[PDB]
DNA sequence: TCACGCAGTATCCTGT
RNA sequence: GGAUACUGC
């Protein structure tokens, strides 16, 4: 971080040292390396599905691990050819991969502990399973979606687990079984709670609002507030219905709003980690979940 | 029974084993033949929108079957004429079904998942008494035990059937299955097998019935298609069933048309822009919304267009639904604080947003120089005097009383009647006049 | 008296 | 058009 941020300073505005041309310089040469690395991977007749600034993934279409160590080692001294002291290294080799959108994905890293037996450790990139503004609940779920989509098992298979696994979820959540702590949604504030002028449509604000009403330690700038979402026979929308855990253990008007919990917490989560996969779209989930499957 | 009737209908649902042997006319053939498919499209279609399930499913396939006329119903008083009447159409309707969907196998599945679904809706409505009649109509043989044998076993009856009291076991009978068929409740041991039997209490049996029903059909229609030569020479009934399968049983176009006329200026440039570039700023497609809104443009219609619209923008189809579906909701007060937003009055469009560069909204006569205004004029084939009144009356700052020239120019009228202080006034205004 | 850069995805709102 | 979040490098 120190490195990066040496790096970073040349184009922060209120540093000592602005020097915004360089920074942009900087960027530049990094894009056009980029650039020619992936030139270079093609000329060699691999296949190259992804790269975020420095790094490249190459589909090495094969299954002999051995060999695509080989072939790594190969296209790497390639690159270092050009290059006096930037340096490529192989930064891990996935088993399996789950490309969903730019910085969103998931895949099962190698470790290698000899005599070619190796382990395997899930890793996930910007998914919302790895996002603090989502229910504990859908994170899970989603979670485990992940580990039977990557997995060997035959993909029929797969997709009956999921369907199962949805509809324990459903009926949880209609039990109300799930324990109080999975609902809660968690959110940071930048500014302090006065300066949004939002105060109704922003939920954790409002949140924070209430909590600085009540007598305890209030809330600033910079601390993460935890709501949830209720019913209270208000009829409004679901941003203006946030409450705090405590006060929905507390009041004896305000119960979990299940249908919002399934319908825009699970759903989405779930349905943007299958849209790659075969068999599986929004409707059949909203279905698996006991949503009513004509808006979806 | 008045004339010419029998015992061949007892029980409003049947296996449709035996072939009619009737002779019928070509009109209560043809009749007949459409009816039931209206009948099995309807139950696909709610087969597709609804869960089968569902009482939303159960009401609409009951009004179906009432408007066509097909028995969906049992009745508890005799065989009434009218009733045999529908009981032969049903059993007549389903073979010439057969002659029609036989002849490939998309078809016959087509066919059979149909036939199914409906068969699983009359028996869900089907009284226990009638439901055992007609178990025993076609030798099912799905138990039913004595009374003596039930006390012979009464205990075994209570400890096998969960929750089930004394008494209200007493008022209870069961049916004696063999255990092929009751698997799924074997297995988990929830009945009670006796000598191979098992002894279920009066959900799941629908099951096994359609189990048989489907084999059955399945074989039948092979058959159908190994006597299909037969059919094919009678040209009466070619046309209908070689082609029964493809059988028939505000718009946004015009938009464009209104466009030319009724339009005020403003929504005739901002739809000018559009199409010459099918992508406007958020000012435009706020105002250009709320006006669609206001000339009648249903949330579907407007999603449709704009949909339509922004798709030859080389954007991608989720993009839409992504971002201005919600837009275009809240325009017509759909979330958030769901109110029914109306559409921009003349005074807001001059006091809203000021256009800039790139921007086409807003009132054209407050926010297009003098020399634009008189070259848009005169591209229109407004006569010289009337543009030469109009750029007058931009002059001096009242733009209300030069669209109000506009509406009198371009309408033929002497004089407009109406104080313009609305865009859908104004189109209200030229339909009136049009139509 | 303060505070690293930029690229990208997801959700929600527009009355006096 | 704007606002609120937090991932990636
Ligand atoms: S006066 Fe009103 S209706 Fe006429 S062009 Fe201006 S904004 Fe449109
Ligand atoms: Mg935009």
């Amino acid at each position: 971080l120190t490195a990066n941020s040496m790096y970073g300073c040349l184009g922060f505005s209120y540093s000592r040292f602005y020097a915004k041309p360089l920074a942009a310089l900087v960027t530049h040469q990094g894009r056009e390396i980029l650039l020619h690395t992936k030139e270079m991977v093609q000329k060699m007749n691999l296949e190259v599905i992804y790269g975020d600034t420095d790094s490249i993934m190459i589909n090495t279409n094969c299954n002999n691990l051995e060999e695509v160590f080989k072939l790594g080692n190969r296209v790497k001294s390639e690159i270092n050819k050009s290059y006096k002291l930037l340096e490529i290294d192989i930064d891990g080799i996935f088993k399996s991969l789950l490309l969903l959108k730019k910085k969103k994905y998931a895949a099962l890293t190698v470790e290698p502990t000899g005599d070619g037996k190796y382990v395997t450790k899930q890793e996930l990139k910007g998914l919302d399973i790895v996002r603090r503004d989502w229910c504990e609940l859908a994170k899970q779920a989603g979670n485990y979606v992940i580990s039977q989509i990557l997995s060997d098992q035959p993909r029929d298979s797969i997709v009956e687990n999921i369907q199962k696994k949805l509809t324990e979820i459903g009926e949880n959540v209609t039990n109300g079984t799930v324990p109080i702590t999975q609902y809660e949604i968690n959110k940071a504030l930048t500014k302090d709670p006065q300066d949004y002028p939002d105060k109704k449509s922003l939920p954790h604000v409002h949140v924070a609002l209430w909590i600085n009403s009540q007598g305890g330690r209030k809330v600033k700038a910079g601390d993460t507030i935890s709501y949830v979402i209720c019913q209270d026979g208000s009829n409004l929308s679901a941003s203006q219905r946030a409450y705090a855990q405590e006060q929905l253990q507390k009041q004896e008007n305000l119960s979990i709003d299940t249908q919002y919990y399934l319908s825009q917490q699970v759903h989405p989560v779930v349905a943007r980690i299958c849209e790659p996969i075969d068999g599986i779209d929004s409707a059949l989930i909203a279905m698996w979940l006991g949503l009513d499957p004509s808006q979806f | 029974t008045g004339d010419r009737k029998g015992d061949l209908y007892p029980s409003s649902l049947q296996f449709y084993q035996h072939p009619p042997t009737e002779n019928i006319s070509l009109i209560e053939f043809e009749t007949f033949a459409i009816e039931r498919l209206k009948l099995l499209k309807a139950v696909e279609n709610l087969g597709v929108s609804y869960v089968k399930n569902s009482e939303e499913y159960s009401k609409k396939l009951e009004l179906e079957l009432r408007k066509l006329k097909f028995p969906y119903r049992p009745l508890h008083e005799e065989i009434s004429d009218d009733v045999y009447d529908l009981r032969r159409k049903d059993h007549i309707s389903h073979f010439i079904l057969r002659l029609a969907y036989c002849q490939s196998e998309d078809l016959r599945r087509w066919f059979i998942q149909q036939e199914m679904d409906l068969f699983k809706f009359r028996f869900g409505l089907l009284t226990k008494e009638s439901v055992q009649e007609f178990l025993k109509l076609n030798d099912l043989q799905y138990v039913a035990i004595s009374e003596d044998e039930k006390n012979m076993h009464k205990e075994d009856l209570m400890n096998s059937s969960f929750g089930l009291s004394l008494t209200k076991m007493e008022d209870t009978e069961f049916y004696k299955v063999p255990f092929q068929a009751a698997l799924d409740l074997v297995r988990p041991r929830k009945v009670f097998l006796w000598r191979g039997f098992a002894f279920i209490p009066h959900k799941d049996i629908v099951s096994i019935v359609l189990n048989d029903f489907r084999a059955k059909l399945s074989k039948a229609l092979a058959l159908s298609a190994r006597s299909l030569p037969v059919v094919q020479s009678d040209e009466r009934l070619q046309p209908l069933l070689n082609h029964l399968s493809h059988s028939y049983i505000i718009s946004l176009e015009q938009i464009d048309g209104f466009a030319a006329k009724s339009f005020p200026l403003c929504m005739r440039q901002l739809h000018k822009s559009l199409r010459e570039n099918h992508h406007l700023r958020h000012g435009g497609r706020m105002q250009y919304g709320l006006f669609l809104k206001g000339i009648g443009l249903t949330l579907e219609q407007a999603l449709q267009f704009w949909r339509l619209e922004f798709t030859k923008g080389k954007v991608d189809s989720e993009k839409f639904d992504k971002v201005y579906a919600y837009s275009i909701r809240h325009n017509y007060g759909k979330e958030g604080k769901r109110t029914d937003y109306t559409p921009y009055s003349c005074m807001k469009v001059i006091l809203s947003n000021p256009p800039s560069q790139g921007d086409y909204h807003g009132c054209p006569f407050r926010h297009s120089d003098p020399e634009l205004l008189k070259q848009k004029l005169q591209s229109f084939k407004v006569p010289s005097s009337g543009i030469n009144q109009i750029l007058e009356l931009v002059k001096g700052m009242h733009y209300q009383l030069a669209c109000q020239k506009y509406f009198e120019l371009t309408h033929s009228v002497d004089d407009c009647g109406f104080s313009l202080n609305h865009p859908n006034q104004y189109f209200a205004e030229s339909q009136k006049l049009l139509t």
